[PDB]
């Protein structure tokens, strides 16, 4: 029933000191050896420090690990903070024939230029249409803040039953893009006379129609 | 002063719903601007929090026992009870319902705990059997005669002798796990074999579980 | 802030079930009502997560030695909880401001408002920049997005005043059961006096509290329950007096009262 | 996810002092009210200090409590030990909304002369007879060491079968007791021409045997 204690959020500006801490229940931080990891997001870990004093070749001198055993805590101090430094470090104990991880600390990267919302509204598919289904697609892209507002209309009146948003994400040219998904039955369709995408963007609202031709 | 008084039955089956009310007497539950609260402790283990609640319908309860207390207040009848559900076999534990002023503070005056023990299956009431003394049965001067609690679910059984009128020399023993699920005991008193055929010995085993008082009656063997 | 002539109740600051932290020494939480003081002064401030076990009496560190000391005989009563959805925003609230450094220690109750720019020569460097020579308020780094010991956390300190006046941010009694027609005593907000509350047939003008005859003496009181004008009377009234027959007469005495009212005859001089 | 780190065990002997920790994961100590019970085995928990620095009237001045916020750990200091102090501590806390309790420290301070295990039998009862049963009872009581060897004998062998006993448990004169008892048919009982009871404790055997009369 050994766990060690992690800091979850860690915050620093760079080039100051910040200390992480990593703290044991029941046994003491003595007993074993205590490892840290620093893991990029979407990387494999790779080890930073061993046998709670040792940097390993590679690593800079800063990755400096300090045991403070009275309080049965692992401290790891970091000195000198960069923009590479903002990875996830896991303190690691042998504990007994059983390898103990650490909640993790991220270090913070301690944000885009403004642009136009652009609405591209596509009408249920014809082979959509003939697989006996309709989908409405409407889409965002290249623009600030992200954070738009969909609202689906049927000539007059709002649709909310079969819609689906998507999150504003990043593109490469450091705007934003996302896309709503309107599920709807291929009698639906036709039932009312038009379809429009209406889109809500830092007050201003660009809409597109749509008709079954 | 007041004093908190627990009720209801001591049993319940895995689950189902169970139904601990507390009663109180020498005070109000609505004057004083007084909470109310429920702790339970399983033999063994530390004391856990259930919840807590006010003489309006403010509450809270335990992340772990969320969505599975509820609790009621009725001032009419100056007590407030807890229902459980989907209660399991973990649920064993000594529930007390706890007087308390100060949210942050103190369970001041506690009442007594009733003991829960959740029966699985089906309850079993008990097989009482005398055990008759007999010569080969004492060693010197003093006798030894009991009775036997044999075939019963669940735990526990209360013996008294004599409506509690003899404790000295009474010894009551743990139970233990039969072959096949059911449980087994004895409770026995060591006596002066003069007493033997003067005095009578009538063991009074209780199982609340199963609602079930029997009294069996200790006398010499009989050779037949 | 500075709480006068208002009346206060602290059950509701109690039951909000909303703080995450609640420190109060000096008196026992449970038992503060009752008892009443002069003055409540109230000082609210801002603090993040980490800083909020440093608010406490004999504590050593960067924010209370150098912002607001705690003494030894520290009778406040200290009520913080999380406010992160309102005291903070995207982007960076750096809004609020702390001091860091300071060049002594600074006394209890005291606040330090100078906005000189400090330095390890903290004397020379006197509103100019030099060398080491840093702005001693520093910003923040608040942010919705972190954990929970670095939240924005709203302190506010409800201390106490010992000192003689009459209790006026907390009402010493409450109201008792009304007695008249016996000698009993009363503090009706300005004085206390010992007599009996009489059924007068004087009404009094809505404005006033208090009433004197002529002899300028408060006698009549108007209860501030229901508005009903209730006398004054003194219950002691004169002395006693021993009747004696004399000496190779007899050895019974008889026991005279001066002014009071009562084997025993009611005389018109007493009993 | 706010817990409070109490020590299982804490032995020492009567008269001296010892210091029972009560350490918090998440939450500061000083955050939050802390409050300690002392439990007897068996009864209803009693506060036994509140407020963290004062003491009800009731309990002597011995049990005293002192926060160390630093190490966030709280800590009941308790002086003179004796007989009436044996019971479990538990330490309290509130987190915001949810009271917690912490793990519980017993504090027993721990050796008795020995004793002869006293051993009577009974024979089924004519009563369990009826009822199609029959079970011989072995008791073993006013021993000590609490380490006892039961072993049902029959007149064709030892019976193992249906044999169930109890651990030894203390007794009110601070000796142990034991039981067992064998489950048997009514056929069984008087297929043997006896049945006995063979008790091994420091060596010495006390046997007893019953017959069907
Ligand atoms: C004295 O008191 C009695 C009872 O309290 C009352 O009846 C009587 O009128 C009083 N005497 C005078 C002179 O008011």
């Amino acid at each position: 029933n050994f766990m060690l204690t992690q800091p979850h959020s860690v915050s620093e500006s760079p080039g100051k000191t910040v200390t992480i801490s990593c703290t044991g229940s029941s046994g003491s931080i003595a007993s074993n050896y205590v490892q840290w990891y620093q893991q990029r997001p979407g990387s494999a870990p790779t080890t930073v420090i061993y046998e709670d004093n040792q940097r390993p070749s590679g690593v800079p001198d800063r990755f400096s690990g300090s045991i403070d055993s009275s309080s049965n805590s692992a401290s790891l101090t970091i000195s000198g903070l960069k923009t590479e430094d903002e990875a996830d470090y896991y303190c690691q104990s042998y504990d007994s024939s059983n390898v103990v991880f650490g909640g993790g600390t991220k270090l913070t990267v301690l944000g885009q230029p403004k642009a136009a919302p652009s609405v591209t509204l596509f009408p249920p598919s014809s082979e959509e249409l003939q697989a006996n289904k309709a989908t409405l697609v409407c889409l965002i892209s290249d623009f600030y803040p992200g954070a738009v507002t969909v609202a689906w209309k049927a000539d007059s009146s709002p649709v909310k039953a079969g819609v689906e948003t998507t999150t504003p994400s990043k593109q490469s040219n450091n705007k934003y893009a996302a896309s709503s998904y309107l599920s709807l039955t291929p009698e639906q369709w036709k039932s009312h006379r038009s379809y429009s995408c209406q889109v809500t963007h830092e007050g201003s609202t660009v809409e597109k129609t749509v008709a079954p031709t | 002063q007041v004093q908190l008084q627990e009720s209801g039955p001591g049993l319940v089956k895995p689950s189902e719903t169970l139904s601990l009310t507390c009663t109180v007497s020498g005070g109000s539950v609505s004057s004083g601007g007084y909470f109310w609260s429920w702790i339970r402790q399983p033999p063994g283990k530390g004391l856990e929090w259930i919840g807590c609640i006010y003489y309006s319908g403010s509450t809270n309860y335990n992340p772990s026992l969320k969505s599975r207390v509820t609790i009621s207040v009725d001032t009419s009848k100056d007590q407030f009870s807890l229902k459980l559900s989907s209660v399991t076999a973990a649920d064993t534990a000594v529930y007390y319902c706890a007087r308390q002023l100060w949210l942050r503070g103190r369970f001041d005056y506690w009442g007594q705990g009733t003991l829960v023990t959740v029966s699985s299956a089906s309850t079993k009431g008990p097989s009482v059997f005398p055990l008759a003394p007999s010569s080969k049965s004492t060693s010197g001067g003093t006798a030894a005669l009991g009775c036997l609690v044999k075939d019963y679910f669940p735990e526990p059984v209360t013996v008294s002798w004599n409506s509690g009128a003899l404790t000295s020399g009474v010894h009551t023993f743990p139970a233990v796990l039969q072959s096949s699920g059911l449980y087994s005991l004895s409770s026995v008193v060591t006596v002066p074999s003069s007493s033997l055929g003067t005095q009578t010995y009538i063991c009074n085993v209780n199982h609340k579980p199963s609602n079930t008082k029997v009294d069996k009656k200790v006398e010499p063997k009989s050779c037949d | 802030k500075r709480i006068s002539n208002c009346v206060a109740d602290y059950s509701v600051l109690y039951n909000s079930a909303s703080f995450s932290t609640f420190k109060c020494y000096g008196v026992s939480p449970t038992k503060l009502n009752d008892l009443c003081f002069t003055n409540v002064y109230a000082d609210s401030f801002v603090i993040r997560g980490d800083e909020v076990r440093q608010i406490a009496p004999g504590q050593t560190g960067k924010i209370a030695d150098y912002n607001y000391k705690l003494p030894d005989d520290f009778t406040g009563c200290v009520i913080a909880w999380n406010s992160n959805n309102l005291d903070s925003k995207v982007g960076g609230n750096y809004n609020y401001l702390y001091r860091l450094f300071r060049k002594s220690n600074l006394k209890p109750f005291e606040r330090d408002i100078s906005t000189e720019i400090y330095q390890a020569g903290s004397t020379p460097c006197n509103g100019v920049e030099g060398f080491n020579c840093y702005f001693p308020l520093q910003s923040y780094g608040f942010q919705p997005t972190n954990g929970v010991g670095y939240q924005p956390y709203r302190v506010v300190v409800l201390s106490f005043e010992l000192l003689h006046a009459p209790a006026t941010v907390c009402g010493p009694k409450k109201s008792t059961n009304l007695v008249k027609n016996k000698c009993v005593n009363f503090n009706f907000n300005g004085l206390t006096g010992t007599g009996v509350l009489t059924e007068s047939n004087k009404k009094f003008l809505p404005f006033q509290q208090f009433g004197r005859d002529i002899a300028d003496t408060t006698d009549a009181v108007r209860d501030p329950q229901t508005l009903e004008i209730l006398d004054i009377t003194p219950c002691s009234f004169g002395g006693v007096s021993v009747i004696t027959p004399g000496t190779n007469t007899s050895n019974q005495v008889a026991v005279l009262y001066q002014d009071v009212n009562c084997n025993v005859f009611q005389t018109r001089a007493g009993c």
